[PDB]
């Protein structure tokens, strides 16, 4: 299913058909994307369960060498990092950066705190480690100077905001999909009715609520105007 | 026709060129037409680009052994390019006809020679030099720098100039060096 | 059996070790 | 050990672990660490590669090989006489016997000034990549699988993402297979029992096989008939 | 040679293409590359005058240990028209049903 | 140029070489020069090695179309090499200059032809077939021999003669014929 | 009538054809009519297709042993087809009548000969060559390449040309090679 | 020297840049800096008159233990045009196909 | 100035030095002065050391363009040093004053050329290749030797001759040629 | 190698280019 | 193309034979 199908299921269950509606499809996209993460956390944070392939998304990154702090000689070894800021992953699935082949390569996505200290083990000096810095970028670290030649990677994870990760998908075979509405929404079909009814309950009450509808330099809501 | 001395001065001032025709007895009528200097940013697959960095017609001088041997000492500041982050392509055009019976492949009217500043590359390699001493560890940085330079070298000597620029841009475009002091220094 | 300029350069470089000038008699 | 140590690459264990849906976040990077931990915790000497390498002693000190983990013997190169552990507290310190040694880091402290010593040491079998290479014994493989599963389940239990019963089962199974794996690699084969038998029955006891490289330890003791 | 140049250039271009796709290549293969272009510069330089034909045999037979060792280095192809078993295109043309004192004859 | 026949005689006593120059209208000036025989011990990449097994000059035999075709029957026992376990390499050279209308690539002055004795392979196949007749099981050594022969054929056809020498010496050197 | 030399030059330039009538004394009146070159994409079960790749009428020349022996050296660039990813079918048409009393089956007015470039196939096989050395493992890739080539071979020599194209398209249509350099090279 | 001055100035500027970015630098490297500028002031002062060439050799070879020891101190670069294997640009010019009693000749 | 050739002769008996002054129109007044040979034991940073291995003065040989080119063939056995395990340092000096139009940086009166015997390295490479022929495994000592040579080359090209001496003495000192 | 006669002519020819 | 020592020996010997 696509963003369009879910959006219009919500709009039609609310019957927000007219162009002169207070609640536009943008409200629906926002609520759907937030309730997706809400449900995914409620389902897959208590105890460890199998996560379906539907919850995952591959964002698609270009890496650039950057200094550790600045261009100084003693500021430490340099890192690669993604050109653009990366979405925050949720901590429930199998995050993975891979070199355009999911079935190949060993690039490890770890925590920020762990990545301060990695690679000291002599047998772990050739492993590339990844983590999202507080800057918002995905940083890479390794003790093997070869890692600085890496140009492109794909990052597959259950990203915390589906819209951000959908804007950064890799090109499909046909080509890029400009409209987010034509892209696929990242959630399992078993969790679609819960998500829809939560969003419809969210917007049902506000749908029929009054407005400050007179232009009289006055607040008209206490009068149910 | 061949190159005698092709280098950038270690003071980062002069792009030194010294080209001379071969001394064989079929290369009399062949002279030097012009010298075209081209950079990585304005490179074209065949012949010099239509927007070169510097042109020098040899015949605009005394008019024969003076034509057969030419030397340029271009100041790089005048060219308005960085001596260290730039890779020069020196095209030499010949003027004349080699007399017949020469083996084929020797009558190449044009030659190309690539120039880079190896001093920043040596600065970068000296950082990992000491890894050679320590045993029990691969000198990974030293090996990486050696392969990086050797890549540009082989891609130049094979004629694979485009991949040579790709490697140059990837590896050594961010090279830094002390720019030459315009006011000359006292020494000897 | 074609010889390039480089092969002839190697030949010259080998032969120069064997020959010497007028001054060297 | 009855069976032979046929080597296979490390992701053979990830083939088997990842059958479990709860272990699908495991990696080669994690398998390396837990494999080295398992190798050390079991301490099986058949898993290491036996090597011999000569070094020079400059003055009561010598440089040690890079891959050394444990020393079987040290001996003098010219005599072949083995060295013992050094009990002396002032070895090369002067004021105003037989040879011995002591090793801490990359340095071996002998009691001899300038000689070549032969060191018979144990290392880890590596891969074409500079990585550990594990035995393909399915007992060893199952025990290493259960070790990694036990550690992962212990973390997940510290979170509360696994039941205590599940961890208790995992610990029970790992414990049994650990004992079984210990017995698999240690119980001698038939040839090793012939060596042990020839070590055990001596009418005239032999008590100086340390001087040699334990060469004659399993040699049979013949008595002439009179 | 003109071919050790090609093999070395292909090998290192594959090396850096691998380091671009992935961020790692076995150092056991970087060793093979180091040996390869060290030999290439050795044989194309001032030290090629020390090489006998026995040395050439040994150098070539040592280099072909690197041939299919890794994906960077391939088996070179040379321009060849031979095989272990050749074709016989000779034609039989007897003379007026004649034979010699023991055997047949042709033109 | 090309080879008419290039084999060891069926009696394992002669090494037959029959060379001819190609018949195109632009090779009239091209003749034959010499025949140099090398073995797996003396073979080198760059042309015939020094100290070859057998050097032959064509001018000596004849006293011009005669020099465009040459045939030899070399008694192998005179060459002091084993006809069973030897890999002869036969080089041929052309004392000529083709016309100026020669298409690109056809002006190749030297050729090469590798020779082995096929009798030991035939006998080995017969032994393996006889073993197959018992209990209708294919020995693994038989498939190994077949695929090793195919490897040597590929090495010869691609011009990689040294690795073919390694395979020949390591796998097929001990031969009975 | 038979083929003397049927190959693609290893420099990937020339599709070489050399056909000559049999030398027997019933094949005098039979001559060569034309040579039709056809590819895998334009193949028909019986005779050449009505849209061939190249036609060459022999009689448009000197008008007898010159007719009985013909040679073509077609440049593949002119045909606008890939030398390596293409399989050629060379049909030779005869002109005349063999005199009677010949054994039947020898008086076949037409022959077909298939041509492929084995150099890319050898490149692909050299990748798995070294598997032959290692014991304890089946050389699966080497065996697979051998069977792939032998399939096209047997399907050609049995006359099963359609399955020959099916195998060619499945296996070797994606073959790559260095295209010939149009500017000829100096060598000898 | 004029170069020990440069090395020392670069070393201490890197020292204080590190102390500005971070708030710490290894004292095992502060020791190297102390040795370095102590030598610099020793050789550029009233005590340079006690130095023989053997002492100069020893001082230089002891200072190059500090070269790549830390990030503050680098290997100095001097203006050099040499190498271990040099290029031979000599040309061969025989005289009318002549030779001496044993060997060839040129101009 | 510059070096035409600077090597040890192939017979390991002479140390060949061939120096010339550069041909620019502003070096006519510049000649050659002297040649001083130093080894890895006597080398110092600031110019040739005291008590050098071999001092040569050019005026003595000649009796003006002759002094712009000098060639020497020094019998190494007369120098009382080992041709196998010695690193000669060849300084050259110019008894001249270039013109006033000399470009900045080209008025360098002294040059330096480092010399080693390449035969022992060649033999060591041959040994390592012979070991590679067995079981097609590259020794780690061979890669070590290659990278140590590259380290010494970098030390020479960057002018850091003392650390090159340390590397040479520690790694390449024991040589057989 | 096995040098042909014409190759020796070629080598002497190229040496006497610098005659 | 590659020359060995023996190739150079042949070339120089043949040069001297005809001078």
């Amino acid at each position: 299913m696509t963003y369009n199908e879910l959006i219009y299921m919500v709009l039609d269950e609310l019957k927000l058909s007219s162009d002169d509606s207070y609640y536009t499809p943008d409200h629906v996209i926002f609520l759907l994307v937030k309730y997706r993460s809400f449900l995914l956390k409620q389902r897959y944070s208590d105890i460890k369960k199998q996560i379906p392939d539907s919850d995952y998304q591959s964002i698609c990154l270009d890496l650039i060498e950057v200094p550790a702090i600045s261009g100084e000689p003693c500021e430490g070894s340099s890192y690669l990092r993604s050109k653009n800021k990366v979405p925050t992953t949720m901590m429930i699935g199998n995050p993975r950066v891979y070199p355009m082949d999911f079935y190949q390569g060993e690039i490890t996505y770890i925590s920020r705190d762990r990545m301060r200290y990695v690679g000291y083990n002599k047998f772990l000096r050739n492993i590339i480690y990844c983590s999202k810095a507080p800057d918002g970028y995905l940083y890479f670290k390794s003790w093997n100077p070869q890692f600085l030649h890496l140009e492109k990677v794909s990052f597959n994870a259950i990203f915390e905001d589906a819209k951000e990760a959908s804007e950064m998908a890799c090109p499909e075979e046909n080509g890029t999909i400009c409209k987010l509405e034509d892209k696929e929404f990242p959630i399992e079909d078993a969790l679609v009715p819960p998500l829809i009814e939560l969003v419809v309950k969210e917007l049902r009450g506000p749908e029929y609520s009054p407005k400050d509808e007179d232009n009289n330099a006055k607040d008209d809501l206490p009068d149910a105007r | 026709m061949h190159f005698n001395e092709l280098r950038i001065s270690q003071d980062n001032r002069f792009l030194i060129i010294d080209v001379s025709v071969d001394n064989q007895d079929y290369f009399e009528d062949v002279l030097l037409d012009s010298i075209v200097i081209d950079t990585q940013d304005t490179f074209v697959m065949n012949g010099p680009s239509d927007n070169p960095l510097y042109i020098y017609n040899v015949e605009d001088a005394y008019d024969t052994q003076q034509m057969k041997n030419v030397r340029l000492e271009l100041n790089i500041q005048d060219l308005k390019v960085s001596p260290c982050s730039t890779m020069f392509f020196v095209y030499v055009k010949s003027k004349g006809t080699p007399s017949t019976d020469t083996p084929c492949g020797f009558d190449k009217d044009q030659i190309l020679g690539t120039v880079i500043n190896l001093q920043p590359i040596y600065k970068q390699t000296l950082k990992y030099l000491k890894e050679v001493e320590c045993d029990c560890n691969i000198p990974k940085g030293f090996i990486d720098m050696i392969l990086k330079l050797k890549a540009i070298e082989l891609c130049v000597r094979t004629g694979n100039y485009p991949q040579a620029i790709k490697y140059w841009n990837k590896f050594f475009i961010k090279n830094n060096c002390k720019s030459p002091t315009s006011n000359c220094g006292c020494y000897g | 059996m074609f010889f390039t300029q480089e092969d002839y350069r190697k030949i010259e470089k080998w032969l120069l070790a064997n020959s010497r000038k007028d001054t060297d008699f | 050990m009855v069976n032979n140590i046929n080597w296979v690459k490390l992701p053979v264990i990830l083939d088997r672990l990842l059958r479990h849906p709860l272990l699908t976040d495991l990696n080669l990077e994690t398998a390396i660490q837990y494999t080295l931990d398992f190798i050390s915790a079991m301490g099986l000497p058949n898993v290491y590669v036996d090597k011999i390498e000569t070094i020079d002693i400059k003055e009561y000190r010598g440089e040690l090989p890079c891959d050394l983990i444990s020393i079987n013997q040290v001996r003098l190169h010219k005599n072949g006489i083995a060295l013992r552990a050094m009990t002396d507290n002032f070895n090369a310190y002067p004021t105003h016997g037989e040879p011995s040694f002591k090793t801490q880091g990359r340095v071996i402290f002998t009691s001899i000034k300038h000689e070549k010593v032969d060191i018979s040491y144990k290392a880890i079998m590596l891969d074409d990549e500079g990585l550990p290479l594990i035995p393909d014994n399915p007992i060893f493989l199952k025990t290493l699988e259960l070790y990694i599963k036990k550690e992962w389940f212990t973390i997940l239990f510290d979170m509360g993402k696994i039941s205590p019963a599940v961890l208790n089962n995992t610990q029970q199974e790992y414990a049994f297979k650990a004992g079984q794996c210990n017995n698999e690699f240690v119980i001698p084969s038939v040839s090793e029992m012939e060596a042990i038998t020839n070590m055990w029955n001596q009418l005239i006891p032999r008590v100086t096989e340390f001087r040699r490289g334990f060469k004659n330890l399993g040699d049979k003791e013949y008595i002439r008939v009179h | 040679m003109d071919k050790m140049l090609e093999i070395s250039e292909e090998a290192i271009t594959r090396y850096f293409t691998t380091l671009s796709q992935f961020g790692y290549k076995k150092y056991s293969d970087v060793d093979k590359i180091i040996v390869l272009f060290f030999m290439e510069e050795m044989l194309a330089g001032e030290m090629s005058y020390y090489v006998t034909q026995d040395d050439y045999r040994n150098i070539v037979n040592a280099l072909y240990c690197l041939a299919g060792s890794t994906c960077m280095i391939d088996f070179p192809m040379f321009e060849s028209y031979d095989t272990l078993v050749h074709s016989n295109n000779r034609t039989f043309v007897p003379r007026i049903t004649e034979d010699s004192i023991l055997r047949s004859t042709e033109d």
